[PDB]
RNA sequence: AACGCGACGAUACUACCCGCACGUUGUAGACGUAUAAGAAUAGGCUCCGGCCUCGUAUCCUAGCAGGCGAUUCCUCCGCCGGCCUCGAAGUGGCCGUCGGUAAUUCGCGUAUUGCAAUUUAGACACGCGCGGGAUCAAAUCCUUUGCAGACGACUUAGAUGUG
RNA sequence: GGGAUAACUGGCUUGUGGCGGCCAAGCGUUCAUAGCGACGUCGCUGAUGUCGGCUCUUCCUAUCAUACCGAAGCAGAAUUCGGUAAGCGUUGGAUUGUUCACCCACUAAUAGGGAGUGAGCUGGACCGUCGUGAGACAGGUUAGUCCCUACUGAUGAACUCGUCGCAAUGGUAAUUCAGCUUAGUACGAGAGGAACCGCUGAUUCAGAUAAUUGGUUUUUG
RNA sequence: CACUGUCCCUAUCUACUAUCUAGCGAAACCACAGCCAAGGGAACGGGCUUGGCAAAAUCAGCGGGGAAAGAA
RNA sequence: AGCGAAUGAACUUUAAAUAUGUAAGAAGCCCUUGUUACUUAACUGAACGUGGGCAUUCGAAUGUAUCGACACUAGUGGGCCAUUUUUGGUAAGCAGAACUGGCGAUGCGGGAUGAACCGAACGCGGGGUUAAGGUGCCGGAGUGGACGCUCAUCAGACACCACAAAAGGCGUUAGUACAUCUUGACAGCAGGACGGUGGCCAUGGAAGUCGGAAUCCGCUAAGGACUGUGUAACAACUCACCUGCCGAAUGUACUAGCCCUGAAAAUGGAUGGCGCUCAAGCGU
RNA sequence: CAUCGGUUCUGGCGGGGGGAUAAAGGCCCAGGGAAUGUGGCUCCUCCGGGAGUGUUAUAGCCCUGGGUGUAAUACCCUCGCC
């Protein structure tokens, strides 16, 4: 129907500071450093108040209006991540063979990995990089935890399904065999 | 046009009123002004109003009213040139939020000291501040958390477990039996589901309602009262207190 | 999937009846 | 790839190379055959002043098909040397010498091709010329071998040698 | 005896019957009735035998097996049903003689088809005579339509002869089973009974080779 | 009951050819020609359309094409 | 069309569309009178004519590059396809009749190609203008202009039936009808979701939720003798319905376009080819 | 090459006629009306932007009738000239 103007709004926290380029989205504060390109959809970015990122487009159609509302979750996410943070917490649960989680940080990469060892009695070793990100800690705190905290959401959610889809049982019957890792809370660091 | 989400038609008996429904309250009203001497306005205001049935039963002499306020509010006539008595304009200026209205004929000082009197224990609802830090136990779980002694509890069901681990619990079962960490004990801490001056999340509120562990007092706080005879209407320390609209 | 449509419609409109309101096999057999 | 390409060795004749001299020498077609950022297109460029639809732009562009001297100059162009650079199918820069040179100005020539007739002019390649440098080779046949073989073709050995 | 037609089919065919009643959004000569009218629901319901066998290469998937997924009281084991998949494989007996359908053994499995009505080897019709409730005739006549190219190999003129190279393009390759460990473990009342990682062989296919074994002998030794 | 390359599963040896040379030296057959694919209503191409392509001259093998029922 | 004309395709004042038979003056006449074996009660009629005139539009239009009669001579004497009208039948095919057109004896332009399509008919040349068809280029001529629609895991591309439907699409656009909304509609979040009542039979047990039948009343803001999860039965959760907060437009069934599916085998290939996506596709 | 004859293609210029003697439009006159309400106040997270107020004011608009006016121009048809 192409409507003539739509717009949406990002507040911004006081500790922020968020830098466009071309369609380049940089959003630094209190943790860390976060960019992601968007290229990929059309969109004008313009500052409306003190702290107000303003995004509009013009002359597009219901299927591009649409498409502001993905980029400014996107971005609100980035936002998140910078101050706060997330938080993926996973449970894993054996009935016989007690499953053995090994975490290390290699120096070479700069990333964590996560070693799987003994599910259901097997001998091979599951080996899980995770994103350049996101740290890995045993829980300390509750029996058989593991925290995946970091700054992209992306990044901690994926590593988190990469676990996750790495013990799965093969061949056998869902309804009796409840072994492998699952995430259990999702949420933000602070 | 399309890729729009399908509704669920409902093959249930029960249907919704619409129009029906709102002159029936108006009609219900109309009758019922000119049958008693006082009209009390009262606000429940964060409560779960489960009890409003209790009083409903003990006060079988006045007639009691909770709706929708838009509709009280021209029911008994926000404008005084379509008011049905003297003075209910100036009723109408205190229905704001979750508020009702007490047909009485008994004495205005009755009510107020009966109101005052009357307190029950209830569940915590959303938005509340946590009088207590409350905790379950380590080990085994129970039907109440730990309020009561454990000799005198019984296991909580196994049917509750799944959703305990939805709330934020990391429960598992061992033998049949729903427990936090490790049947004996110890291989963990506590779960503290509120802590002390917190505002209470939904998730919380409905894990304290499963345990039933009670931290809200319902009680009734009455702003005002209008007499018939006497034609304009007071009010007694709560509506001070509270925005008026 | 049309068959479906048709059981499901004709559910709909039974329940709008039913909630609105308040011989050839025996002589077979025989 | 038997009509795709690269590196290297030796290349006798002829003429392999250098210089300049001309061709009844041949072209899918010379006539100023002039012009390097990258990147984005819901953004860029910049001397940081500002600028951006627009290559209708910039350079070059005058003189018997285009001299000799003067003043003025280190303006533009070109050839050879030294230092370096250029490998995706390989080149440009700096310096120096020499030569030419309206940037301003000047003296003396053009006629008759007769009122137009391609303005024979460029480039690469191919030849013939001189006068100068340089060079002194291989392959096939034949005999032999059998790692090969229908015939060809292929692996070999025939110059004095561990033949 | 005369006439007409002078073979047929070609965006053909596939998985779900027909009749009758009820219901039925619509349409109609204006529209739930002139009438047409779907989905449902109700009522009724051993074949065979001129047919088979064999045939390289290539392709199709409408997949029997091998690979990977989804679902099932799928405990484990064995499976069943469906999905993506043609990369790779896909026997022999008996069975009246034939095809089978069943039934047996081996196997991972013993899938089905095509090369416009597929393509090859193998196991007659006219008059004449005598009749006609009906045929017969050593009676006559007659029809039987070493070269180019493709492929596989081998040379080759012109670029001076060679030596070492690059790689456009074309082709392409591996397949299945078993045993040891995991482990008498997980799982299971019992009977039973896996899998990942690791290790070692074998079947089929493909490319070589002759130390050894066997075979061959004009070594005419 | 015994043997047997019938087969599993095929290998090897000999003679004459096939091959090359010297000499001698035909015939069959021959409109002109010979790379494919799709289309060319009359299920008919080899000459047309539009694509793939396409490089002299030759030597040996093959078993494909340059061949074929006719309709009651 | 009307039946405020009558009567009732078979009704009509009138009257379509579409083709079709017959006549339209010099051969017709008119006025006077000659014959006849025809005819009449009869100088009455029928045929052929004599004498005058209508000869200047002489009795609609348009055309006319002549038409008629006799005698003689040569080749011919098959159909195929299509439009329209009509007859009969089938699951669908199809079969017959009448007119007309095309081809047979016909070259040329176009549809990539060509028995049956479109345009147009032919001496040898030069110049101009066009038809059908086209202007991304192979290809002469527009990457011409205006407004929209469409993204297809082998779209579509110029003159179309079948598959195929009362068919599936949480693809996209336009429209129609009905309905809800500042008396807070659609969606969410926080809460309520009660009492008689574990309603009645039945079951070892069955409390709304293994079954059979009824399905009422109170409190109401509203809440089913219950829509699902769950228990051995309960419990617990959830839905229907209701209230509070945020905010103004929604949502049901159809219709119309364009797009996807709506079935495919077997040498490698076809909008003619490259290729084309605010087109080089579709409509005007 | 100049001046012509015949056919033809293609630019430019000067007139005439017709519409509603185009419709519009500019500049004036006389009425009427509104809002996507100009100027004027109140509230307003004060580099600013809004909610309410009302018929020309510190901008303007729309409708009707009249004058300039047989106005101009488009379109169509026409007489010509380079």
């Amino acid at each position: 129907m192409r409507y003539i103007h739509s717009e949406e709004t990002i507040p911004v926290p006081e500790n922020l500071k968020v830098s466009i380029k071309s369609r380049l989205v940089t959003v630094e504060g209190p943790r860390g450093k976060l960019q992601k390109d968007l290229s990929h959809i059309a969109v004008n970015f313009s500052v409306v108040k003190k702290g107000v990122i303003g995004l509009e487009i013009h002359h597009g159609s219901r299927k591009d209006v649409a498409a502001l509302r993905t980029v400014r979750t996107i971005i609100n996410n980035m936002i998140i991540g910078v101050t706060k943070g997330f938080k993926y917490k996973m449970r894993y649960v054996y009935a016989h063979f007690p499953i053995n989680v090994n975490v290390e940080k290699n120096a070479e990469t700069g990333c964590y990995e996560v070693e799987i060892r003994n599910f259901i009695g097997e001998k091979i070793v599951r080996k899980v990089v995770m994103a350049p990100g996101v740290e890995v800690e045993i829980s300390k705190a509750q029996k058989d935890e593991l925290i995946l905290s970091g700054n992209s959401l992306e990044a901690v959610s994926q590593s988190a399904a990469d676990i996750q889809q790495i013990c799965k049982v093969r061949n056998k019957d869902i309804r009796k065999f409840l072994d492998g890792i699952y995430v259990s809370e999702k949420g933000n660091i602070v | 046009p399309k890729s729009k989400r399908a509704r669920v038609y409902h093959l249930i008996q029960v249907n919704k009123k619409g129009r029906e429904a709102k002159e029936r309250l108006f009609s219900n009203i109309r009758e019922t002004i000119p049958k008693y001497q006082h009209c009390f306005v009262f606000s429940v205001d964060n409560m779960r109003n489960n009890y409003l049935k209790d009083v409903r039963h003990e006060l079988n002499d006045c007639r009691i009213f909770f709706g929708k306020t838009k509709l009280m509010a021209r029911a008994l006539g926000t404008t005084p040139e379509e008011e049905q008595a003297d003075g209910l304009h100036r009723l109408t200026r205190y229905l704001t939020g979750t508020v009702g209205l007490l047909f009485t004929n008994r004495d205005p000082a009755d009510i107020e000291s009966y109101f005052s009197n009357l307190s029950q224990v209830d569940f915590a609802r959303a938005g509340t501040v946590a009088p207590r830090t409350v905790t379950v136990p380590t080990g085994i779980v129970y039907s109440t958390g730990g309020e009561v002694p454990p000799e005198h509890d019984v296991p909580v069901s196994h049917t509750l477990e799944p959703e305990l681990r939805r709330l934020g619990m990391p429960v598992r079962m061992i033998k049949g039996k729903v427990c936090l960490g490790d049947e004996k004990g110890e291989a963990s801490e506590g779960y503290t589901i509120c802590k002390e001056g917190e505002v209470l999340d939904s998730r919380q509120t409905r894990l304290l309602k499963l345990f039933s562990i009670c931290l809200s007092e319902f009680k009734v706080s009455l702003l005002g009262y209008w007499n018939s005879a006497s034609g304009e209407v007071t009010e007694l320390e709560a509506g001070k207190t509270r925005p008026k609209r | 999937r049309h068959a479906q449509k048709i059981q499901m419609r004709k559910a709909i409109k039974q329940h709008e009846e039913r909630n609105v309101k308040g011989t050839a096999k025996a002589l077979s057999s025989q």
